[PDB]
DNA sequence: TTAGTTGGGGGGTGACTGTTAAAAGTGCATACCGAACAAAGATAAAATT
DNA sequence: AATTTTATCTCCAGGCGGTATGCACTTTTAACAGTCACCCCCCAACTAA
């Protein structure tokens, strides 16, 4: 059969020759096809000039010739092109660009930015032919070369090490084109290496070319902050109590913890006896986890293979975003997410959002690790720690941000967030893969008795009124298996655990807080970006006060109280105590007429389980940090209030969380510390609210026996402390007081306990300060007096007087309730007056208490609610009139501004700009897919109309919140210079037991200084200049100016008396 | 079969009438002419044809389209649903066999190495109603052909190792 | 937009229909919103003991004046049938009542399901609240709560054209088929007794009669057939599996099945229960590629019974109390 | 579990080479439809006739 | 201009899903005619993916 074999070989040879012929005429296109005939001829001629076709002269000729809101598809394409650079897949992006430029319909989406991105990507490799191709593209599309195009050309020429003639021609071309070389080096897109290479290319022919000289940053010169930054004076900045080596070791530990991105803690639940069933359950769990890992890896590989082909055919896909991270990291993240799921399920949209937020953080951290910022950060931090260490001396005492800048600040590698559609698409894809790839046996008790496999995650619908909501729910057998196994460990994300080293100083809206992980300066929804734009557009020295205050707040070193933790654990593990704040175990529970009992009993056990699991995380963290020192960074919301970043364990929780925290650095009690400790104890009890400090101290001294007994035997003694308003903090205060008293020298004992100083109705205090009304001011402790003044008691007394007068006149409902008017009835309404309450919202608040009232007849509730609401509001009118005028003025201004089609904005006295992010979402956004059509809201659509209903409701309270945040910031900044430890909760200030006098003095001084400036007139002038100054519209502007220019008049009150007020802060 | 009686064929377009009237005349005039340059010269003449001929051809085409539209509107009622199902299965099978044909042609157009031969196949090739003779040789079975059949595939083995090399370069990664 | 009956002949025919055959003569007739009272007096002249649950405070005086010397039965209670048994509020206002207190006042006693109809209720549905009333009655029926705890109570009411067409949809009319049709045909035997235009009834406003021809022309513009429907609970509704303490899973199953109308029942089964879906489909006697809108109301009940009847697997349903108020 | 050579005789479909036009597919956008659970009295702003 | 309709206390990071219809633009196949080029349906057999 030699002839047959010869014939087959011949046929194969002609076949491969035919294939070669049809190929030489699924590859990736490299030469664009151009609509213009003469440009196509020019490209053909440039190719045909020589086999070694020089492209440099043609590039010079192409450059020298030089003849509002993006769509969803455009944004996605731009993100694809940008990501193809970090991913290091350039042929893919180039082919997609050539294909889009080919077709008539697709070429209209492209914009100069995509061309620039691909040009820069090609230039980074020192290539010329592809750069010339993209130059042909940008010329044929009818666009113009820009700064970035010339930067790419210069970088390519410098990298390829060409002769100086072409560089001379290019540079002179930019000069004639009106282009500035110095302006080139300010482009954000260029990295350090690109700028260095461009500089080398420039220096080749202009050796005497230098960057602009560096200058020391300016200091803040504002009226309020000129005292903080004054260089003439005495400053004693506090130092930590630890040496340098310990701090460096802690920094290394925190860096390792953040690079790992996971921290595991030991569970605090009652350990279980290792029965046979527990071991069997653990074996089954381990086998299932391994199988899921392998299946997920296979599914991810198949998905990447599928997604690449779509780009290979000219469609946009998500291939680079999947290529960003390693396979093992993605699989581990998916497994952790599946493990953390609750038994009741999670919404589909929420899961899709969460699965895309964790992918970005790991990408950012790994990018930082690979690029080489970790070593620079290590060097800078180890040099900067000399300022806070006790056994180190900095040549000149500086603020932390000032020192961090003076040491030479390394440039921050800013990372671009993905657009919202890309994030949602990626999250949905990952969630679908996780749902599909996980399987478990149907019958766990006996393998192969029933061999069929069933899914682990199910996709059910949940109905609320008319609306459907897609919900993923775990299989019940898996939930029961997890509960039976009783795993002994918990897993926490590295951003949900307090830092083990002092946080990075805030030096810019981009850098600060955690060492590597990203953190928003202004916490808000994912897509919103107007706040960041306003922050960045401001002069650099405006935000120094806010950044310095945030850094000062984040540098407090905490530690965990021991004995309180032991007692709480003893109560928690055995039986619990709902009357104290410790949830009961699930074992202890109550356990068509039978339907009613079953419906109620199942209702009770839900929140009982919810509370127990919520407190399991907090108490497991504290045990893990029981012999360590930890820090809590801070950030702001869009008004200015500051919150800590770690949510699970911080001093903003309930009394159980506030009793486990104390300052790490202690101070001697001094000569006036024991009295403040006792007064704080009495304040915590809540028995003597309306009494002077002398009577509080006397009462504290008269019940010393109970305090001593509660400090000695807390759970087996008289148990006096349990009657307090806060049972748990009171125990800690009792222990501290007993320890201090028993000591040989009570004036030298070191105390680690914070002491609070609250403010009574701070919103109304700010309102009265703005309005300068004597009657209102005198009732919120803005005037000197001997006893505290309670506004709630005064309002209740006035209402009772009105009721007595009406009953004397004669009325059934009035005489129905006699003696039923008290502080408890009207406290909620008076408290909520600041938030714009009305005569309708107060009815439902008064009726809630009236229903719980027993002796009151239940047939008069409606009339009583009406009468009480009317009387309370009438009495409130007499006490506060300036407040009403201010509220009406602000509401009208906000409404008139919103009707013109613009969202309100203002500036706080410190300098932070504020803006209200209320808009109407009319058009709906969906994502069609394999499982469901997720509906999301496009935040960051600046074309939507303002929501007038939500902008006239939220303006008056946000102004007051910004004002109180400014007051707190000023107080913290001025307290730091005296060497005090300061931590604040919105309007409660904490400090050591020996510095309360100094803190009170600084509080009063800063309040007077802040409110002496003309706040209202400044706000009115800003509003007039920003909005009304328009020539295009005259009638709307006229109405707006008429409203704005009429500022309510001030009263007759003297602000200096606040400095002599004993109970302004009590 | 069933489709023909169910409905006739679509009317022929204007350029097709022009081909019908003129190309056979052009073909008759030139005896050695073949359909390639015949159809290309017909295209040239049609491009050179005056617009009056295009207009009259379009009028004929639209008249035929209208009469076909009326015929189809009448036909959709004259076919019992069983004929509709028969037509549906016929077109479905036609599409499937066409797809199979084009996939087989695609596979063979890349010079796929041959499958391993058989010892009986090599024997009958050397020895040589074809169905009768195939049955005869098959029942009879029941030059080193046994080893050569595997040897050829091992000879083809070096081809298939090489046959995967171009595909990854060309971009057809599904074949391997 | 309340309505009332004013014509003499229409009222006479309605009374003749309501009394019907003289079988079980002493049938108590609860009247929903008698209004002017011509229907009630027509029924009294027919010879039946009638008690009127009138809502408006201004109508009892006329009813009592006409019935002061009635010497028969014209007991009147200021109550509203659709406002019976509110679920929130500590005390019940005079317009509302309690399902137990009203029956205590009427003196009637509780009776098991298997026995006969103890009482009959007639009236007309709310103009803008047909769906709300239907859902409320379904929830009060399937749990044997409120008025249905006292036996099988017959309800005869008027309804509009659109709601009626939605209510009697069948797999032969899949455009309007929905859950409410299924859950109302599974428990009652719906009948059509009378037909009447909207012009026969004189509409009423808060102020009074709406005599305006332009708004009467709107009634001509909004002229829809006002069908009459009779509803009697089915005797064999509650089996050993469809207990009153178990209907919630059935309601959720029906709601989920109509979430994706154009999908087979096999995928809904795969997304609702862990059991082998094909086994359930085989047991109820259907093929794999069965659409949701091709299932008769009794087939849903059969499928639910088939799923609930098994015992091999401890967990049968994925519905839990957590899927509520989400 | 299914398909390729092998094997010639006999059919089958398309390629090659033209132009034309009526469906078929794509990507985006709006519109309408889907469970309940009382309500009494009040008031100013927003929407409609 | 008057009449009827609607919402009623702020911040700390929230969004319904499915089915039908319409429109502006791009892509695809069927129609004619002659050759001819390779593939594919048969009896029976064996080997690989």
């Amino acid at each position: 059969w030699a002839k047959i074999l010869e014939k087959d070989k011949r046929t194969q040879q002609m076949r491969m020759q035919r294939l070669k012929a049809k190929l030489q005429m699924r590859r990736l296109q490299v030469e664009p096809r151009l609509l213009s005939k003469q440009m196509a001829g020019c490209l053909e001629d440039c190719t045909r000039q020589a086999p070694e076709s020089p492209w440099e002269e043609q590039l010079a000729r192409l450059l020298q010739e030089a003849p509002a809101q993006l769509s969803g598809q455009q944004q996605r394409l731009l993100a694809f092109f940008k990501c193809c650079l970090l991913t290091d897949q350039l042929p893919l992006a180039h082919h997609l660009l050539v294909v889009h430029h080919g077709q008539r319909q697709k070429r209209k989406l492209l914009t100069l930015d995509m061309y620039n991105a691909v040009m820069l990507g090609w230039a980074r490799q020192g290539a010329f032919k592809e750069l010339v191709y993209v130059l042909f593209m940008v010329k044929d599309a009818g666009l113009t070369p820009d700064l970035l195009s010339y930067a790419a050309a210069l970088q390519c020429m410098g990298r390829q090490d060409q002769d100086a003639g072409t560089i001379e021609r290019c540079l002179e071309q930019m000069s004639q084109e009106g282009l500035k070389l110095q302006a080139l080096f300010t482009a954000v897109l260029l990295s350090e290496e690109d700028r260095a290479t461009v500089l080398k290319a420039v220096h080749k022919v202009k050796p005497t070319f230098s960057l602009p000289p560096q200058l020391p940053p300016p200091v803040n010169t504002s009226k309020l902050l000129r005292d903080v930054y004054a260089k003439d004076g005495r400053v004693s900045y506090p130092k930590l109590h630890l040496p340098l080596k310990t701090l460096q070791c802690l920094f290394e530990k925190q860096l390792h913890m953040e690079l790992a991105s996971r921290v595991c803690v030991v569970s605090v639940e009652k350990p279980t006896l290792p029965s046979k069933e527990v071991k069997h359950a653990r074996k089954t769990l381990k086998t299932l986890r391994d199988q899921w890992e392998k299946a997920l890896c296979r599914a991810l590989r198949e998905t990447k293979n599928r997604l690449e082909r779509e780009v290979y055919e000219g469609r946009f896909s998500l291939y680079p975003f999947l290529c960003l991270l390693d396979e093992r990291e993605v699989v581990r993240m998916l497994l952790q997410v599946l493990q953390a799921l609750p038994a009741q399920g999670e919404s589909f949209t929420t899961l899709a959002r969460e699965l895309s937020a964790r992918t970005f953080s790991r990408h950012v951290v790994q990018r930082q690790r690979v690029s080489g910022q970790v070593q620079a950060l290590q060097n800078h931090y180890r040099k900067y720690l000399c300022l806070l260490a006790s056994d180190a001396e900095v040549p000149e005492p500086c603020l932390p941000r000032q020192y961090w800048e003076e040491l030479g600040a390394p440039e921050a590698l800013r990372e671009q967030p993905w657009p919202l559609p890309v994030q949602m698409e990626l999250g949905k894809l990952l969630a679908e893969m996780l749902v599909q790839a996980t399987q478990m046996p149907c019958s766990l008790d006996k393998p192969h008795r029933s061999s069929r496999l069933v899914p682990v995650l199910y996709h059910v619908y949940s109905f609320r009124n008319v609306q459907q909501i897609g919900i993923l729910k775990p299989h019940p057998a898996y939930v029961q298996l997890l509960e039976k196994a009783a795993e002994p460990t918990l897993t926490f994300e590295a951003v949900d655990v307090p830092m083990l080293c002092p946080p990075l100083p805030w030096t810019s809206p981009h850098s600060g807080a955690f060492l590597l992980s990203p953190t928003k300066l202004m916490r808000t929804v994912e897509g919103a970006t107007q706040h960041q734009e306003l922050l960045e557009t401001c002069p650099p020295t405006a935000l120094h006060g806010a950044l310095d205050a945030l850094t000062q707040l984040g540098n407090c070193a905490w530690r965990v109280n021991g004995r309180v933790l032991d007692l709480v654990l003893q109560l928690f593990q055995a039986k619990g105590c709902p009357q104290l704040g410790v949830p009961a175990p699930p074992s202890e529970a109550p356990q068509a007429e039978l339907r009613r009992e079953l419906a109620h009993c199942q209702k009770v056990a839900r929140e009982m389980h919810s509370l127990r699991a919520e407190a399991l995380y907090r108490l497991s963290l504290a045990q893990h940090l029981r012999d360590r020192v930890f820090w809590l960074p801070h950030n702001m919301d869009f008004r200015g209030r500051t919150y800590p970043c770690p949510p699970h364990f911080n001093h903003l929780g309930s009394d159980v969380a506030r009793a486990l925290l104390e300052f790490a650095q202690g101070r001697p009690l001094g000569p006036h510390g024991l009295d403040w400790l006792k007064i704080h104890l009495v304040n915590l009890t809540g028995l003597k609210k309306r009494e002077p400090l002398r009577k509080r101290l006397a009462f504290a001294e008269e019940v010393m026996d109970d305090i001593l007994d509660s400090a000695d035997q807390p759970l087996t003694g008289r148990k006096w402390w349990m009657g307090a308003e806060e049972p748990w903090q009171t125990l800690a205060c009792c222990m501290e007081v007993a320890n201090a008293v028993r000591a040989s020298d009570p004036a030298a004992y070191v105390s680690h306990l914070p002491v609070h100083q609250d403010g009574s109705c701070n919103g109304l205090q700010h309102y009265a300060a703005l309005g300068r009304d004597s009657v209102g001011a005198a009732s919120v402790n803005l005037e000197p007096s001997d006893v505290p003044q309670d506004v709630y008691s005064g309002v209740a007394a006035q209402v009772e007087v009105f009721r007595r007068q009406d009953a004397q006149r004669g009325m059934r409902v009035a005489q129905v309730l006699e003696g039923f008017i008290t502080r408890k009835v009207v406290k909620q309404t008076v408290m909520t007056v600041v938030y714009g309450v009305t005569r309708y919202g107060g009815r439902l608040q008064i009726e809630k208490r009236l229903r719980e009232l027993s002796d009151f007849p239940q047939e008069f509730v409606w009339e009583a609610s009406h009468y009480l609401v009317r009387q309370v509001f009438k009495s409130l009118q007499e006490m506060f009139s300036g407040t009403r005028a201010i509220q009406h003025w602000l509401t009208e201004s906000a409404r008139l501004i919103s009707h013109m089609g613009s969202v309100v904005e203002w500036v706080t006295p410190l300098g932070v700009p504020v803006i209200q992010p209320y808009r109407l979402d009319s058009k709906v956004k969906q994502i069609g897919g394999g499982i469901q059509s997720i509906t999301y809201t496009h935040n960051g659509d600046i074309s939507r109309k303002p929501n007038t209903r939500k902008q006239k409701n939220g303006f008056p309270p946000n102004f007051i919140h910004s004002l109180d945040s400014s007051h707190m910031m000023l107080t913290a900044l001025h307290c730091y210079r005296k060497g005090l430890t300061f931590v604040s909760v919105h309007d409660c200030y904490w400090t050591h037991a020996a510095d309360v006098s100094v803190m009170n003095q600084v509080c009063r001084e800063q309040f007077v200084r802040l409110h002496s400036e003309p706040i209202l007139q400044d706000l009115s002038r800003f509003l007039v200049k920003r909005f009304c100054s328009e020539p295009q519209k005259i009638l709307e502007a006229s109405q707006l100016k008429e409203t704005l220019q009429a500022v309510p008049k001030p009263g007759a009150f003297d602000l200096e008396q606040v400095k002599r007020s004993t109970y302004f802060f009590s | 079969s069933s489709v023909l009686a169910s409905c006739p064929k679509k009317p022929v377009s204007s350029y097709l009438r022009f081909s019908k009237e003129q190309l056979p005349i052009f073909k008759a005039q030139n005896p050695d002419a073949k359909t390639t340059e015949l159809i290309r010269r017909i295209a040239q003449r049609w491009r050179e044809l005056p617009d009056s001929k295009k207009k009259i051809y379009q009028d004929a085409y639209r008249a035929e389209w209208q009469v076909y539209k009326e015929e189809i509107s009448r036909f959709k009622e004259q076919l019992t649903p069983s004929q509709i199902m028969s037509l549906e299965k016929e077109i479905m099978d036609k599409h499937l066999k066409r797809k199979a044909m084009t996939k087989k042609k695609e596979l063979t157009l890349l010079g796929k190495p041959k499958r391993p031969r058989s010892a009986y196949n090599v024997y009958v090739a050397e020895r040589f109603s074809p169905q009768e003779k195939l049955k005869t040789v098959k029942e009879n079975w029941k030059e080193l052909y046994i080893q050569h059949a595997k040897e050829d595939e091992t000879r083809y083995h070096n081809e298939m190792k090489s046959w995967e090399e171009q595909m990854i370069e060309v971009g057809r990664k599904d074949l391997l | 937009f309340k309505r009332y009956v004013t014509d003499r002949r229409l009222a006479e025919t309605l009374a003749q229909i309501y009394l019907g055959k003289p079988s079980r003569p002493p049938h108590l007739l609860l009247e929903c919103n008698p209004g002017p009272g011509i229907l009630t007096q027509a029924l009294l002249e027919a010879g039946a003991k009638v008690v009127a649950l009138e809502s408006d405070k201004t109508f009892i005086p006329h009813l009592e004046s006409l019935g002061k010397n009635l010497d028969g039965k014209l007991r009147v209670i200021h109550c509203d049938f659709f406002k019976l048994d509110p679920r929130s509020g500590g005390v019940i206002k005079p317009p509302a009542m309690s399902s137990r207190g009203l029956f205590k006042n009427l003196g009637i006693e509780a009776v098991p399901w298997t026995a006969d109809i103890p009482l009959k209720v007639v009236g007309m549905f709310p103009s803008r609240g047909e769906k709300r009333a239907l859902w409320k009655l379904a929830y009060d029926l399937y749990s044997c709560t409120s008025i249905y705890k006292f036996g099988r109570i017959e309800v005869n009411m008027f309804i509009g054209e659109k709601e009626f067409q939605k209510l009697m949809a069948d797999p032969g009319n899949p455009d309007l088929y929905h859950v409410l049709s299924v859950i109302w045909q599974l428990a009652c035997e719906i009948k059509v007794l009378h037909m009447e235009p909207w012009s026969s009834f004189d509409i009423y406003t808060r102020k009074g009669p709406l005599e305006n021809p332009k708004r009467r022309e709107l009634l001509d513009q909004l002229q829809q057939k006002l069908y009459l429907i009779q509803m009697i609970p089915r005797q064999n509704l509650f089996t050993k599996n469809l207990t009153p303490m178990n209907y919630n899973i059935f309601f959720h199953l029906l709601k989920h099945c109509f979430g994706r109308r154009s999908a087979t029942v096999i995928d809904h089964l795969r997304s609702l229960t862990p059991l082998d879906a094909r086994d359930i489909l085989m047991q109820i006697g259907k093929q794999e590629d069965e659409k949701v809108v091709n299932m008769h109301p009794q087939d849903f009940k059969t499928l639910f019974e088939t799923i609930e009847r098994s015992k091999d697997c401890a967990y049968k349903w994925l519905y839990d109390e957590t899927l509520e108020d989400r």
